């Protein structure tokens, strides 16, 4: 940005150095004010003009604005090219780049609307008369009765208003802190709840009277690949628009306006649409027979600029056939309003406002007008059937009208069309001749420019023989001729045509994100039947034998959108908690897997991408804990559920739990007992595939139908007793019959396309756009995942050894609770300190804290800030002195039973409590006459054989420990320290016979090793039990740990 | 060395190609213009002494 | 936001640098506030101005 | 075993997709 500043300085020097000194003293404080105002007026698209300005300096200002505009535009495009390819950048760069490209798109839209106002309507009158009379003939062929205006009391207005207000309040239920303009909207919605009939009167008055509307705001959703607009509407108009949306869909569903080929439907998740499309391709009359030169053609395409090229007057003329005319005038009047972005106002006159409530109707009706242009009236009448007996989706009247025409399968998702043709030899030759008559090809150039699917192998995708390529070009030409280019436009570069012939053994398409390859049984090898996931087995309806296979993959745009979502998650700041990142990863991973259920297993690049993104997410937390890279890191830090203090991260990968990390220990009155309890369970095994979920849906709904038919005749109401088998089953879950809102949700028609079009109204992204839980029920179960996750990590006692739990002295876990979704970083680090601060995690570098015996592996400031707070004010030395004084008061009483003549407390040096190179004795006992000593043995060892080495002096030393997950065995530690400190030239002990008592604070363990005179060992066992139960300094340490961890009971 | 994606055609049809002897790399190196597509920076080797 | 030296509740002295070959951490957050800084939530950020990079100095 | 999540390519031989997936009982 410094080069632009040097350029501005050079421009100002070239301006000021020409004028003399009496004008240098004036124009240094004259030009600089409006110099920024001219650039501001350019950026706000305001025409810059000021009187009293000379013309060469005005041309200099215009050259300055033009040069900075070119620099700014190329900088914005280069910044978008940096973040599109995946290069890392600061978040403020993307936040400014979104505004720059928002202003550029607004300048483009304001230009193209004025170009439409200047050049006139781009549609001719004859094409308008053609589509108008076509719609008239179609609606008179079906006897469609128009949608009436709701007069005074339709007796369903209350339920529709309730549904509209629920869909309006569905967005604001995420966060509990809102803005004032949002509080005003919630207040208006609550006032609409309080008085429904006044709200209905306001809606009907705005319908019959109002034609002017407040300005609609625009924002852009920041996808890394493609910008998408979100519109903001005034709430008083928004309530009326939502009620109009509900009433139009509920009337159009009853009047049967939409033919069954128009998709999405309310019955179907889009993978069911793909499955039924594959079954419809399979079940045709002799579809794979190519012995006489027949061909199959699969066209898929998209209507380019369908949303921007709708003329509003033509829309009103086509809309007045189906509703009341005031309703059509209200639907046209909302589209002609001023769009604002923060400085920029422009009116809308061409193209619809896609972010409206009722706009979900407008796209689905207008695109119906496209079906009369593409499919033809005769073939649409043969597909839909009579009005008194309509056909099903991908079904015909008879077989003769099925095979009477080549255009024999048709489907339209919102703007993507999928057509399937069956040609003979002579029809294909005639179509290729009709193509080559107008478009000759002397050099065979129609191979270059052919869109093909590179994700498949070379023998698996389309083989480009010349006849099949010419047939595909002819098919796309014949479809493109039927559409007037002023109304809609299809393009070859955005389309795809697959051909199945003698030279092409398999058929390809892309639909609903799925890459599908269909391959017949009779075009391949023998029976072998090795079962694979992502392989659908296709069978006939009549003979029920196998005919073909369907191979599923995930397309490239879904994987790129997922990788952009991972890059959005990795844009979290340093103050962001770890749990928010893990929750975003879990939401994204469920939104990937539960939609692409059976096809993630078949594609290998997505399985590599999931593991790569998961390791980047774990590395984001690894760098956040410590700056230095760890050599190892336990997965039980991550995959522990949030109830036990972990993160609850979902798994897609091959992670093996290492041995000797499933061990745990427990100390009781008989001593220290050890116990020993593998792969982390994956997500894809806990989700049903689509094919089994479809076959079971048909079964349970057939059994429901038979049970309902039996229950009607017996005067019996079906209850939970008869349906407690078919629970959790059906595509719409059977569980949805046991809604409280049956009469409420039964009036909601067309909910799936509305849920899909919520993306132009809400600023946040929407995973699970393809479903709604009240209408479908719930489509995954993950309690088994958490159960197997707790079971796979070695149990709760196996997890809690990593978690500093035994430093808190709670007897159980079940009565405990956390102080309140999210856990902070300090509490997480102090909780998982025994498994992070280990020797085999940060290799080599270790230090010691000053006033404690805590060994810090590496350096962790986020744990140091807690270990200073816990162990402040010499608590280590106070605990040591308290244990020494309590044991001295133990040895003070019961004097004659052990023949003790003098107990002596040694002068303890104030650094002795935490130095670990050497030690010294703490409590010295003098024998009255003589004491028999035993061999050096453990505290719990009872096989003691005493020697004749009678000694008088006895010494007792107290040692403290702060261990970790692998080194916390206090018995071998006390034995090693005894054998070290009794066999060295630096430690000082006045007696060769003694004992060392070791206490580990991080797990609260205690043991002893050394010599034993008679009567000393049960006394020391009971004394150390009494101390570990009743030391007040240990109680201060425990209450400080429980205060730091925020863990209560 | 490090390096310095083709659809099916009428040209590279394997039903037309008679597979008799497997073509190796040294065949493409000895005669770099007969067995190679896109021969950008090849050198003509010395034939015989 | 940033934490000061008064929000630590219990810093102490810095008596000995090492004993027995083991380096002693000086129990205060002075050198961590010299190298980097803290936020309000206790996370740590490190300064990254080490241009020459001095490959012997990093691991002595 | 230094962390390092691995890919599932080739590491599924006897594991299907629908296996070990259970449904819930009706509540009360």
């Amino acid at each position: 940005s410094h080069f632009d500043l040097e350029l501005r300085a050079a421009v100002m020097h070239d301006i000021l150095d020409m004028m003399p000194e009496g004008i240098k003293q004036n124009k240094a404080r004259t030009i600089l004010q409006h110099l920024s105002e001219a650039w501001r007026c350019w950026k706000a698209n305001i025409p810059w003009k000021v009187p009293g300005l000379p013309t060469p300096i005005e041309n200099m200002i215009l050259r300055y604005v033009k040069a900075k505009a070119d620099w700014w535009t190329n900088t914005a495009h280069y910044n978008r090219e940096r973040i599109r390819r995946g290069a890392t950048v600061d978040k403020t760069v993307c936040k400014k780049n979104l505004g720059r490209l928002t202003r550029l798109y607004l300048k483009a839209e304001q230009e193209r609307q004025h170009n439409y106002l200047k050049d006139g309507p781009y549609i001719t009158a004859e094409e308008a008369v053609a589509v108008y009379t076509t719609t008239v003939h179609w609606l008179e062929s079906r006897r469609f009765s128009p949608i009436p205006f709701p007069p005074l009391s339709y007796k369903h207005d209350t339920k529709l208003l309730i549904l509209a207000l629920e869909r309006l309040k569905e967005a604001y239920s995420v966060k509990s802190r809102l803005n004032q303009s949002q509080r005003e909207e919630l207040g208006l919605i609550e006032q609409a709840y309080d008085n429904p009939h006044e709200a209905l009167s306001r809606i009907k008055r705005h319908l019959l009277t109002q034609r002017a509307f407040k300005e609609v705001g625009i924002e852009f959703m920041d996808l890394y690949s493609h910008l998408v607009p979100v519109y903001d509407v005034e709430p008083l108009e928004k309530i009326t628009d939502a009620y109009l949306d509900q009433y139009l869909w509920y009337e159009a569903d009853k009047r049967r306006l939409f033919p069954p080929w128009i998709k999405p439907a309310d019955t179907e998740p889009p993978p069911l649409l793909v499955y039924k499309w594959c079954q419809g391709i399979n079940n045709l009359q002799d579809v794979w027979e190519t012995s006489e030169g027949e061909c199959n053609v699969m066209l898929e395409s998209r209507f380019e600029k369908m949303y921007e090229k709708i003329d509003l007057t033509l829309l009103n003329r086509l809309l007045r056939l189906i509703v009341d005319h005031n309703i059509a005038d209200y639907m046209t009047a909302k589209n002609n309003v001023v769009i604002n972005y923060k400085d920029m106002n422009h009116t809308n006159s061409y193209g619809i406002i896609r972010g409206l409530q009722f706009a979900s109707f407008i796209v689905q009706y207008y695109g119906l007008v496209m079906d009369l242009l593409v499919l033809g009236l005769h073939r649409a009448s043969e597909m839909a059937g009579p009005p008194q007996m309509p056909n099903d989706f991908l079904s015909f009247q008879d077989i003769a009208t099925e095979a009477a025409h080549p255009i024999r399968l048709f489907c339209r998702y919102i703007d993507r069309i999928h057509i399937f043709f069956r040609f003979t030899a002579d029809e294909a030759r005639d179509l290729i001749q009709r193509y080559l008559t107008e478009h000759p090809d002397p050099n065979n150039e129609n191979i270059v420019g052919y869109n093909n699917k590179k994700c498949w192998p070379r023998d698996a995708r389309m083989r480009l023989m010349k006849h099949d390529v010419n047939l595909g070009r002819a098919v796309f030409w014949d479809i493109k001729n039927r559409l007037p280019r002023s109304v809609t436009t299809v393009q070859w570069e955005n389309s795809f045509v697959s051909v199945y012939s003698k030279d092409n053994p398999n058929l390809l398409f892309n639909m609903c994100g799925f890459e599908c390859r269909i391959l017949p049984k009779c075009r391949t090898s023998y029976e072998e039947f090795t079962h694979k996931d992502g392989v659908w087995n296709l069978q006939n309806e009549v003979t029920k034998e196998r005919t073909a296979q369907c191979f599923l993959r995930v397309d490239d745009e879904s994987m790129q959108r997922f990788h952009n979502r991972v890059r959005q998650i990795l844009m979290a700041s340093g103050s962001t908690t770890f749990t928010k990142i893990v929750n975003k990863w879990n939401t994204a991973l469920i939104g990937l897997m539960t939609y692409f259920r059976e096809a993630v297993v078949n594609t290998q690049e997505l399985l590599d991408l999931l593991v790569k993104c998961e390791n980047k997410i774990q590395t984001r937390i690894k760098i956040g804990l410590n700056s230095k890279m760890p050599s190892r890191f336990p997965p039980v830090v991550f995959y522990t559920p949030k109830e036990l203090g972990g993160l609850g991260m979902l798994s897609m990968g091959h992670v093996l739990i290492p041995q000797s990390d499933l061990r745990w220990s427990k100390q009781t009155d008989v001593g220290i007992t050890h116990f020993r309890s593998q792969l982390i369970p994956n997500l894809y095994r806990y989700i049903q595939p689509w094919e089994s979920e479809f076959i079971d849906s048909q079964r349970v709904w057939a059994e429901y139908a038979l049970k309902r038919q039996e229950a009607i005749a017996q005067n019996r109401r079906l209850t939970l007793e008869d349906l407690e088998d078919s629970w959790d089953r059906g595509i719409p879950r059977i569980n949805t019959l046991f809604q409280k809102d049956r009469h409420t949700l039964a009036y909601d028609k067309g909910w799936r396309v509305r849920t899909d079009f919520k993306q132009y109204q809400v600023l946040k992204q929407n995973p699970f756009w393809w479903t709604h839980q009240r209408h479908d029920g719930k489509l995954w179960n993950l309690n088994n995942y958490r159960t197997d996750m707790i079971q796979a990590l070695g149990g709760v006692e196996g997890i809690l050894e990593h978690t500093l739990f035994k430093g808190t002295y709670f007897p159980t876990w079940e009565g405990l609770f956390w102080e309140k979704n999210q856990i902070p970083n300090r509490r997480f680090t102090l909780w998982w300190s025994p498994t992070i601060n280990r020797a085999n995690v940060y290799v080599g570098f270790q230090v010691q804290l000053d006033l404690t015996g805590i060994f810090m592996h590496g350096k962790i400031p986020t744990l140091k800030i807690s270990l200073i707070q816990i162990f402040r004010a010499h608590l280590w030395q106070k605990i040591h002195e308290s244990i020494v004084m309590d044991l001295c008061q133990v040895f003070d009483q019961e004097l004659d039973a052990l023949e003790i003549e003098t107990v002596q407390k040694e002068t303890i040096h104030p650094r002795k409590s935490y130095k670990m190179n050497s030690s010294c004795a703490d409590i010295l006992l003098f024998a009255s006459y003589k004491w028999n000593v035993s061999r050096p043995s453990l505290l719990a060892d009872s096989k003691d054989v005493m020697d004749s080495t009678t000694t008088q002096k006895y010494w007792i030393d107290i040692q403290l420990r702060w261990g970790d997950y692998d080194s916390h065995d206090i018995e071998r530690y006390a034995r090693a320290k005894f054998l070290d400190y009794t066999t060295d030239n630096m430690s000082i002990y006045p007696s060769p016979t003694g004992v060392l008592i070791a206490i580990d604070l991080a797990y609260n363990l205690h043991s002893a090793y050394g010599n034993w005179f008679p009567g000393s060992k049960p006394l020391i066992q009971q004394a150390m039990a009494k101390i570990m139960k009743a030391n007040p300094a240990l109680y201060v340490l425990r209450e400080r740990i429980r205060k730091g961890l925020q863990l209560y009971s | 060395f490090e390096p310095l994606d083709e659809d099916w055609n009428e040209f590279n049809d394997i039903n037309k190609i008679i597979i008799r002897q497997p073509i190796r790399t040294e065949y493409k190196i000895a005669f770099p213009y007969l067995y190679n597509n896109l021969p950008h920076h090849v050198h003509l080797t010395w034939y015989h002494t | 936001d940033i934490l000061a030296s008064e929000d630590v509740e219990g810093q102490e002295a810095a008596t000995l640098p090492s004993e027995g070959g083991v380096r002693i951490t000086p129990f205060n957050l002075q050198e961590e506030m010299e190298e980097g800084h803290f936020d309000a939530d206790g996370n740590y950020f490190l300064n990254r101005d080490a241009q020459i990079r001095d490959s012997w100095l990093d691991n002595i | 075993p230094t962390g390092e999540v691995l890919s599932l390519v080739g590491k599924l031989e006897g594991t299907r997709m629908g296996d070990k997936a259970q449904r819930t009982k009706p509540q009360m």
